[PDB]
């Protein structure tokens, strides 16, 4: 399987939570992380 | 740059004038900076490390002293440290005493409690004793490397705005340097005032102030152990066992 | 049920201090002693050490008899607890320290002591000087010596850069306390009176040296 | 038989003060505590809150374990009692306040305290300044700015007419106490020492500013 | 929470009003400045809800929204 | 057997731990140590 569903879940949770609380970038999330989150959402 | 001052009294037009040279005040200000003294001490330690490095002595000092078989490295390290300290005292002689012998001690049975490096005359040549287990126990002891010893505002403002030498290795280097400094003070009294005075000093370190300040206090640099004022915790309570109804008329050491 | 990890950490720290294997000066309370003793009792392979330190409650009851394999196993146990060398004199230091800690009364302020009662021949510094003295000359030297002080500006700059983040005061504290503890342990092991007048006079000499 | 309405009113007022959700400064007596506890016990849907506050009698007995549905239900119960936002930190404030009130001895004069023991990392103001500091710069700003001060006499006259009956002193008291309570709650929640020297020096600065 | 423009405008207008009160000659505040709204305790200052900082390029103002909400 | 599998162990660790613990090393170790570790890994 190409997708490491566990790591993808971790990144998706990180960004979604981050965004679940605020409304900004908070520049230690990197485009990758977005990509990570979106891929996780697709797979799940 | 020079600064001129004029004094005038109300009885006449006379003015008496003095010229001050600012370099003296600048020197005092520089000597009052904490970073300056820190840089001086760290530069001395860096020179010591570089001197060891050019002598191939790159291995950690603890590893050097842990090798029982290879005595040549221990002898070279101690000799180099003694020579470095001698050059620090006298910045004109690059080579230490041209001939001296080394004996390494591995037993408590022939160990001196508190003077790991000792010097003696065998009627023919200087001999230096090295207590290897004592130095190993010194360097191998775990160090307090997370506690803080007493500027937050400058850090706050900043926030709003390749040899691998760890802290343990640097502390080991400083420990050996201070130990050899103590040994070199004993050796200096030896060489300059005789074996009798050397063995008198071994049992009473208070003669250092009289046998150093006469020549060293006005000619050489500052000693490494003088960078900080060291005191024993609760010294008075522990010393209460030996208290004298004293009358000190020759208090040559405050 | 007790927390093995917390008790093990407290035991590790207290034994590190009480063995003079570390200069970390952390204020130790009675709770740390309770935790170290409880952990020593509970852990199966520290039973020898627990019995050894518990025998210190009464001054008339001295060290239990251990065959060589038992002493070696206890040394390995101490080494594992400290994850660090360690030998019999370290165990003697620990025994004396724990004996003096246990027999001490409960008190509001920490009691500052010096190492004592370790290792018949009660001597002083001068007799040791003479005696061990020859035992030295008896040995023949190994090496005969019969010097580059490079000031490479770039190299010293790199060395200073590496050393710059180090808090010089901490390094001096570590070095001085290490020398003091080694000297005290050598004095106590050699059964020689440690004259702290002389050791403090060393620092007084440095202080008097600087201001001239 | 007890009067549910009077006990409920006393509980409402005492909890409003003890939750820092109101600036109403009314002298509270032991009778109000008795009434609030009795009402909390008697009302079926405040049993969780009553047990929560009763556990505060002994400092060693800490908060009961509640699953998420229970915490949500207790939050709704507190909201209904206050008819007001309210969240977990309000419950923590209430727990600390009631614990300190209960463990306090019976005394003739009201004891004035500050909020404490709410929310491991015991910090000060400067480390928080640095730390949270970046966590700020880490965030990107939302808006970019790159001004009418109308003096319409009739409009200001109407505004003054609307504001005229308001007792300015009461408004200032409310605003100042609100700022003080928000600052104290932020300090206590962040586990940072609240230095009332600085806060009082703010007022001293204003006073010194005026007379020049 | 969603509409940040109103919060930024309110804080900027209040700052400009206070600035004009201090200096009754300048009607427009600092011509360029940025706003960041804080919704978390993790990045909140205990006692200074509105804070200012320089990002080496422009003034930046921090607004602790939950603190102001709890106040009002 | 040419390989002293026991001695070849510690070495590995020392580095493996040492390297895992601290990315960079110094004179503390030797090329002998690296060879020791690699030979151990091969044999095991």
């Amino acid at each position: 399987e190409l997708i490491n569903m566990r790591r993808y879940r971790n990144a998706a949770r990180k960004l979604i939570h981050h965004y679940s609380l605020n409304s900004t970038s908070s520049t230690e999330y990197k485009i990758s992380d977005v990509v990570m989150t979106m891929i996780f959402l697709l797979r799940s | 740059n020079k600064v001129r001052t004029v004094t005038e009294i109300v009885n006449s037009d006379e003015k008496i004038q003095k010229t001050y040279e600012l370099a003296e005040f600048d020197l005092k200000n520089l000597s009052s900076l904490e970073s300056y003294e820190t840089l001086k001490i760290k530069l001395a330690l860096s020179k010591y490390m570089a001197m060891l490095s050019t002598l191939e002595m790159t291995q950690p000092l603890l590893e050097i002293f842990r090798n029982k078989a290879d005595t040549r490295q221990i002898a070279a390290v101690v000799f180099s440290t003694l020579a470095f300290i001698h050059n620090r005292f006298h910045p004109l002689v690059t080579n230490f005493t041209n001939k001296m012998e080394f004996v390494v001690t591995e037993t408590n049975d022939t160990s001196i409690p508190g003077e790991p490096i000792l010097f003696t005359e065998n009627e023919g040549v200087l001999l230096c004793s090295v207590d290897r287990p004592s130095i190993v126990k010194m360097l191998s002891r775990e160090f307090d490397t997370e506690a803080l010893v007493n500027n937050c505002n400058v850090r706050i403002a900043k926030t709003f705005g390749d040899f691998s030498i760890t802290e343990v290795e640097a502390t080991q280097y400083l420990t050996l340097l201070l130990t050899v400094e103590h040994a070199y003070l004993h050796y200096y009294i030896f060489k300059n005032y005789g074996v009798f005075e050397y063995c008198k000093s071994l049992t009473d370190h208070s003669l250092f102030t009289n046998k150093l300040r006469s020549t060293m206090s006005t000619k050489t640099s500052n000693l490494l152990l003088s960078k900080f004022k060291f005191t024993i915790e609760d010294f008075d309570k522990i010393n209460s066992n030996s208290v004298t109804s004293g009358f000190n008329i020759y208090n040559f050491n405050k | 049920l007790i927390n093995m990890r917390r008790y093990r950490n407290a035991a590790r720290k207290l034994i590190h201090h009480y063995s003079l294997n570390s200069t970390s000066s952390t204020e130790y309370k009675i709770s740390d002693v309770v935790m170290t003793m409880i952990f020593l009792l509970r852990s199966e392979k520290y039973h020898s050490l627990f019995k050894l330190l518990e025998t210190t409650f009464d001054d008339y009851t001295c060290r239990p008899q251990m065959t060589q394999v038992q002493t070696d196993t206890l040394l390995d146990a101490v080494r594992s607890l400290l994850e660090m060398t360690i030998d019999l004199t370290t165990v003697d230091i620990m025994r004396s320290s724990f004996a003096r800690c246990f027999n001490s009364p409960i008190m509001r302020y920490a009691k500052i002591v010096l190492l004592q009662n370790v290792a018949d021949k009660r001597t002083t510094l001068e007799e040791l000087l003479i005696e061990r003295g020859e035992k030295i000359q008896m040995l023949q030297p190994q090496q005969y010596i019969n010097i580059p002080f490079c000031d490479d500006a770039e190299f010293l700059n790199r060395l200073l850069k590496h050393i710059d983040p180090y808090p010089l005061s901490r390094m001096y504290y570590n070095a001085a306390n290490t020398m003091f503890y080694t000297t005290m342990e050598n004095y106590a092991v050699s059964n020689c009176k440690f004259n702290i007048e002389d050791y403090n006079n060393i620092f007084k000499v440095m202080e008097n040296i600087r201001k001239h």
